[PDB]
């Protein structure tokens, strides 16, 4: 006979012992495992309200990839990435540059909290975590590679993160700053709660029902197949908190989550928010972004937050205000400054995009449809030239994204600057700013790419030069996904 | 003499960086701004006058004052608006 | 315009079409990328200072870490494959002993070595994980990092297969103090504190080269032939057949972990001066190990000639790798 | 370590002994076993070139079905089986209903050979061979399971084989004949050398390509994985047939080949034949129903018989004749009789269709196009009451299928006709009827459905009496596939 | 026009909704649809005759055998996932006893007996094998089959076991004649006549319910209690952990087999008559599995308790079946 | 009366049952027997004459002898040919 999970399951985290040989601070060095004063003793009760233990994992785990790797192998003569919409192309393109190699650095955000938490049931399902995340970036780096030989861009599934591109500089300045320079306690409550739990695990289920929607049920199996390993680690930050405001932290445990969400919520907001209202073809969409955002990420905060015993952020106000947006601003960013993103953004302003544009966000004709007014007059009158630029775009200090907001009859954009030990900071919302200001020597010498241009590093300093250093070629720079089809409507 | 400002062009969606001189006057500033948006993404006003405006604090500066003499921060952010004036 | 390839850019030329293993496990870290500023942050963070010294600045060198290959080329999706394999051995192992009453026919003086030498290695399996999960969060190439990964999730294998046994062992002997007592024994027993001694010193080694060397290639095969080999001989002598089976299948992963720390350690013989950077950190762990064998196998039957045995074959590991 | 297959894989079919508590004859009675005078000893030469011990069966097999259930699962919520071309409805309809009962009826076809063959090789192998059956009759249940609620044509999986619907008694006449009623050396030769390796095999491989190619990626991988077993079995009647041979009995083993050879090919063109050059819409049509034949059937019989010392049957050059005609008479039938069968048959005779089959068949415009002209001009006409019966047509006496050939300005329809003990039998070829001479006694009495029409066995006597005979009612009863759309092309 | 329904038709009106096991297992023989003529031919052909004797005029009686179902409810598919877990433990045990030079600690009595008493088992195995393979082709439903079907599959898989452990044997004692002695002492050696006889006679009993008592009520109990239950216990008191342990695991499959036969035996006692029926067919056979028992056991080591012991576990099983 | 033939159609693919009387003439046969063929998978041919052979031996019937006098065999197989007589 078996035992039970539950009558053992105990001594598997009963692993802390008073350590003799070397000190309990030289074993735990408070800048890996941020034990912030609290006792050992006071970490076990650390309770993680997912268990697992290892038979069951790789008996679970096994049958995952059976199921995918299978479902890929049986697709993958039929070729549908051939005949997919263009958009649909471009969201795979994008995810798998963006995320491939951020989910196999985190594995090591999870090694972090493996070996340098002081409450052991973090230590285990960290392992656990450790894991996921192996897979998590295997399996993104197995499937776009079936596409190679598509095309070049394919390529940046492996090597955008190793670029200066100005998205992938975003995205590790996200992570680095999140998971990877971070205290064992700090990671468990930025990366799994704010992060993961926050956004990543339900902007995963979207994107699966978006997958097959469109008709790829390779990659809708993938991105369903890796969601379901999600909340076995995205659960260690809830506990974390919990000691945090039981032991007088309340003030500390509050600000992680206030800096975690807003920087979560910028990368989102570039990358995400775009796919949902732009890329999507218009008879698929079955919410807007900010339909999407209240729906199933901001009540889902406000509940976690008030069972923690913490506040709504300081911005939460602002950030809805910026649900109507946002994204706007970064969708016609990207797609403004198509060349410098490895995938091809699609426009998406047709008059019937415009007028689902209009019911979900009344008012935006009236300002973002002002600027695609200007463009799409060029594009008719065969001035293609004045729809690309012919210089940078301010970069926010903090999130390394343009700094955008409401243009056209509701004028609305801001510059955050600050100066600071003699340089002056450019910060694209005030959070983003406040996150430079509560800790400023964690941020202070490093430099936007804008930064970069105007110091002299990027030579020629000219646009080709910023081209090269970025290691963008022609093949792989973008350009209107649908190959300006949409220009037809308008003549 | 060349000096970088960022450039938050009026009813554009996006500040972008803009080179111009120390020598050059407001009307001129406001000229290589205009470059980046009028027309790319902002529409003409030809009954209007572009000004330049300090984003931090709204100071106005005179159409003919100097790069040179108007007290900027490099990269310092500037408005550039329409007026009848 | 870029012409597609086919495979990944950074494998262009290989001759050989990439296996699964290289198209999922190669050149993956982008910390090596910038080593002024590993993080896309302040240069001057206590993360960056630490993979500076801990990581660029280690004396075990190489031009091209990201060129060393796992002998045995696991991925997540073969190690789960193997794993499971594995572990519907062992865990059939318990259902099918426990069907038969295996624990009842212990005799009593067994059941006793078994509260002092076999379960308190909840704990120094447990500080296993934690020393391998330490080398991989600080070594240079990702090849080796996934080496350590799975590595891991083997030390944590040995901690629960432990941990089911102790309660099994509590439940049927429930006057011993299985599953209360070990802390008390790990933590204060003599025949422990060689061990105990080796391993908190180990776990603050943070240079990689250096937590490689002392994790794997002398703690490992001193806890190895100490707790697998020689306690499992004496388990199977001893009438229990269980701990005698599950201590040799443990011993499979062990032999895996030594597969690959002998690949690496002949990837760093490659370069003039590792072998005796190596040879020096041995030199200074070594002693560490001895003390820990014959703490631990001194206080078993028998104990001279298992403590000979424990020490010529951890040095036989080490020795076959040019050591 | 672990031995090597090679090493101990004899010492499982080492299980020949002597009996002396029964005799040997009492142990294999010769109607079960089929040894044929044949002795235990030249038996045991029995060699299977594809060896399979059974770890290896439960692991290859276990993983068979964990990617085709899971291929199935991922794609059952998109709903393909609702937008399909309704000829692929149709055709999995048919598949489904002919033949998942029949698959778990060859279990007991193995067992047969498991108990009762005198080769311990042939034992094993059947066992394996049960296991594959006892897989696909269930496998092919739970597939068509998941849309009974979109018709009740699907509950025909289930329950086509226990009615007296036509096509129904077709199939049951020839699988009983080849695999329920014959002794085990027998059913090795019929089924798995005749009917499996001989034609199922490839069927099944071309099945598989078509459902891919019409986009059902469900049942292409549930038709592929099941073929992957098809040799493990398949491969048994080969060295029974050289035993046969080596041993004085080749006219013996000749002659069990040139039945089923014949009795194959009958059932194969009546339901597959219509399938590839009627049903799979035109510009998926890789090859021609007679070029499939060609390429991948005849000529693989052919060394097949040459390898083991066997002929050509005497029947190889109508045989050859025959792939110009008889799938075309067998659809005509099935759409003219289109209310008694279970699924809806595609007419494919639009203007494009028939190009298609004048090049495919030269002379079939001039031969069968003369019918579908008159069939043609009354629906045009609305007069859709001359396209339907009102009587019953002939039916062979040994195929039990309508006896059917050449019409229109080559006219070429033959009874072979035999009175045998006061009875007249109907038969539709020169070979059915010989299948019954050489073996009368096997046939004499049993009745098909025209026989039991005329006897008073089917009351009312009449189209209805005769529909309800057959278990059929509105809504399963078949009617054109497209809903006489084709028709507008003429007006 | 007939609506689509949400089950299969002959399952419609459950209440509960059919499993997965229901869906793919039930009322599938078409031969018992016309019992004058079960198969689509001449109705005096030799296997029309033989169904209508040995499955229909059986006197074994139920109004709707189709209702049964197997307690275990395998299909193909569980089959599979269950004894693939399984022999991943008994694979495995083989490797690492293996690894271990097993074999060779055995004693040269031991080994003596293993060529007597164990490897000529691959022949009453193989008889089983095709003792319930007959049970499938001629019981009168496809639940009933089926069961057949995976015990069949089963038996297969205990000769396998034998013939891979024969191997292994002849490898290390190349001397004594494994692999080539066992059809002589299967045909001449007075410890294996009461099972041949047994067995040779009972694979003559045609009649689906006397099949399936001979095979499976009478045979089977004697078979197992003997070659497992007896010489598993021997094998584990002589030193040989393997057979102690692989016998074990076989009889996890002979209880499988047994739960499905008590069902089967239940369903029948639902009809006056049937007790009696299986009774006198049980005193028909019983006393040749008596010899089998008292022939193989007696020549074993402690003989006479060891037939005293698989006399009544044997017995007990048909008796809490209510016979 | 009723008596069973199977007809084989001239210029049709399929044989089919035709129930016709012992009285009826061949002239009569046709006729049931067209019934089942002409205007659903043959064209009528007005300027021909249908005529009755015995399928097995090819032995042609005059069109006014009856069912009766011909000595068929139930469900024997007739063809059913166009002929100038
Ligand atoms: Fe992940
Ligand atoms: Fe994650
Ligand atoms: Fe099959
Ligand atoms: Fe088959």
């Amino acid at each position: 006979s078996m035992l039970k999970r539950e009558d053992w399951y105990d001594l598997t985290r009963t692993t802390n012992w008073t350590p003799k040989y070397v000190t309990e601070n030289e074993l735990f060095p408070e800048e890996m495992s941020g034990a912030r004063g609290i006792s050992m003793e006071a970490w076990e009760k650390y309770d993680e309200p997912y268990k697992i233990t290892y038979p069951e994992y790789v008996s679970i785990q096994r049958e995952k990839d059976s199921g995918a790797y299978s479902i890929k192998a049986a697709l993958e003569r039929d070729g549908f990435v051939d005949r997919a919409d263009p958009g649909w192309v471009s969201t795979m393109q994008l995810h798998f540059g963006a995320i491939a190699l951020e989910e196999y650095a985190a594995s090591t955000a999870e090694a972090r909290m493996a070996r340098f938490a002081k409450a052991p049931g973090n230590r285990n399902m960290a392992t656990f975590g450790m894991m996921d995340e192996n897979r998590h970036g295997q399996i993104q780096l197995y499937f776009p590679y079936a596409n190679v030989k598509r095309s070049r861009k394919w390529d940046w599934a492996h090597k955008a993160i190793h670029t200066n591109e100005w998205a992938a500089i975003a995205a590790r300045s996200f992570f680095d700053d999140m998971m990877m320079t971070r205290d064992s306690v700090a990671v468990s409550i930025m990366l799994t709660f704010a992060f993961e739990t926050g956004f990543s695990n339900m902007q995963f289920l979207g994107l699966a029902a978006d997958a097959a929607e469109a008709g790829d049920h390779t990659f809708a199996s993938l991105i369903s197949s890796i969601q379901t390993d999600e909340s076995r680690h995205a659960q260690q930050g809830g506990p974390s908190l919990k000691i945090l405001v039981e032991n007088g932290k309340k003030d500390e445990a509050q600000q992680m989550v206030d800096v975690a969400i807003w920087r979560s919520w910028k990368l989102f907001s570039a990358l995400t928010g775009p796919i949902m209202d732009y890329y999507t073809p218009l008879e698929s969409r079955n919410q807007s972004f900010k339909e999407f955002m209240l729906e199933w990420i901001v009540a889902q905060f406000e509940r976690q937050l008030l069972d923690l015993g913490l506040d709504k952020p300081w911005y939460w106000d602002q950030f809805m205000q910026d649900l109507d947006e946002t994204h706007h601003g970064m969708h016609l960013g990207v797609w403004y400054w198509r060349p410098t993103v490895w995938w091809d953004p699609a426009a998406g302003v047709s008059p019937e995009e415009r007028e689902w544009l209009e019911e979900k966000y009344p008012g935006w004709n009236d300002t973002w449809g002002q600027c695609w007014d200007v463009i799409t007059d060029n594009l008719v009158n065969g001035k293609p030239e004045l729809t690309v630029p012919e210089t940078l775009p301010t970069i926010c200090n903090m999130c390394n994204l343009p700094i955008a907001h409401t243009p056209g009859n509701k004028w609305n954009v801001k510059d955050y600057q600050l100066e600071y030990e003699g340089r002056l900071y450019h910060f694209g919302s005030e959070a983003d700013r406040w996150c430079f200001q509560i800790d400023p020597e964690r941020y202070k010498n490093h430099t936007n790419l804008v930064d970069r241009f105007l110091k002299g590093e990027i030579q020629p300093a000219d646009l080709a030069g910023a081209l090269m250093y970025m290691s963008l070629e022609p093949g792989v720079m973008g350009d209107d996904a649908h190959d300006y089809e949409w220009v037809k409507a308008y003549q | 003499a060349t000096f970088p400002i960022m450039s938050n062009f009026e009813r554009d969606f996006v500040i972008q960086l803009v080179p111009v001189d120390t020598e050059d006057t407001m009307d001129q500033v406001a000229e290589k701004c205009a470059y980046h948006s009028i027309n790319r993404r902002v529409h003409p006003q030809p009954e209007k006058i572009l000004r330049v405006r300090r984003h931090e604090d709204g100071t106005l500066f005179p159409r003919g004052m100097i790069v040179s003499d108007a007290g900027l921060r490099p990269t310092e952010t500037l408005d550039i608006i329409f007026m009848d004036n | 315009a870029l012409k597609p390839l086919k495979t990944w850019s950074h494998l262009a030329g290989n001759r050989r079409r990439p296996s699964e293993y290289e198209v999922v496990s190669t050149n993956l870290h982008y910390f090596t990328d910038n080593p002024e500023r590993p993080w896309e942050l302040d240069s001057n963070l206590p993360m960056q200072t630490w993979y500076k010294k801990y990581c660029f600045d280690s004396p075990l060198k190489h031009d091209d870490w990201n060129a060393f290959r796992d002998p045995d080329q696991l991925v997540y999706r073969t190690y789960n494959l193997l794993q499971d394999g594995q572990e519907s051995y062992v865990q059939g192992l318990f259902d099918q002993l426990n069907d038969r009453g295996h624990d009842q026919m212990l005799t009593r003086e067994w059941v006793e070595t078994l509260a002092r030498f076999y379960t308190p290695a909840r704990y120094l399996f447990h500080a296993l994980q934690m020393g391998s999960v330490y080398i991989h969060q600080i070594a240079p190439a990702s090849t080796i990092t996934n080496c350590a990964t799975y590595e891991t999730a083997d030390h944590l294998r040995w901690l629960t297969h432990t941990a089911y046994r102790t309660r099994e062992l509590a439940n049927c002997y429930p006057d011993v103090g299985f599953g209360k007592r070990e802390r008390d024994v790990w933590e204060n027993d003599p025949a422990w504190q060689g061990f105990r001694e080796l391993i908190e010193k180990a776990l603050i080694a943070w240079d990689w080269g250096e937590a490689f060397t002392a994790i794997n290639l002398v703690t490992k095969p001193a806890v190895e032939e100490a707790l697998l080999q020689q306690l499992g001989s004496l388990a199977q002598s001893e009438g229990d057949t269980l701990l005698g089976l599950l201590a040799q299948a443990q011993k499979r992963d062990a032999e895996r972990h030594r597969r690959w720390s002998s690949a690496l350690v002949k990837m760093a013989l490659e370069k003039e001066g590792n072998r005796e950077v190596l040879q020096k950190w041995v030199a200074k762990w070594e002693p560490l190990a001895d003390k820990a064998i014959e703490a631990y196998c001194s206080a078993l039957p028998d104990g001279e000639n298992a403590i000979v045995e424990a020490k010529s074959a951890s040095r036989y590991v080490r020795q076959m790798m040019g050591l």
